[PDB]
């Protein structure tokens, strides 16, 4: 179950 | 608090994933973000996030507002452990102080200032 990556 | 993520995932599974991801990404934190019960705002397209530890709570708040397409005129509040979090804290600080026993941080959002 993938994570959604938040970018900096 | 009624997060659907908890309803959908046994505790043992959540804790194993949270521990693993925190060890794997020291510069990020695992965060579940869900609409509060009764809130009159959109649900997010995604609920499980990996968030840079140095992003501030306030920056994450404005990002979430955009992701639910909220007009700047509309109200939105975050709740973490039934408390509105400090906006100047980093997400890493908020995680350290508020993560649950499964090593996830849970953030609810609502148009009402009461969870």
């Amino acid at each position: 179950s993938t994570f959604t990556n938040i970018s900096l | 608090m009624k997060f659907q993520y908890k309803e959908d995932h046994p505790f043992e599974y959540r804790k194993k994933e949270g521990e693993k991801i925190r060890k794997k990404y020291p510069d990020r934190v695992p965060v579940i973000v869900e609409k509060a019960p009764k809130a009159r705002v959109p649900d997010l397209d995604k609920r499980k996030y990996l968030v840079p530890s140095d992003l501030t709570v306030g920056q994450f708040y404005f990002l979430i507002r955009k992701r639910i397409h909220l007009r700047p005129e509309d109200a939105l509040f975050f709740f973490v452990n039934n408390t509105i979090p400090p906006t100047s804290a980093t997400m890493g600080q908020l995680y350290e102080d508020n993560h649950e026993e499964d090593y996830f941080l849970y953030v609810a959002y609502s148009d009402e200032s009461v969870y």
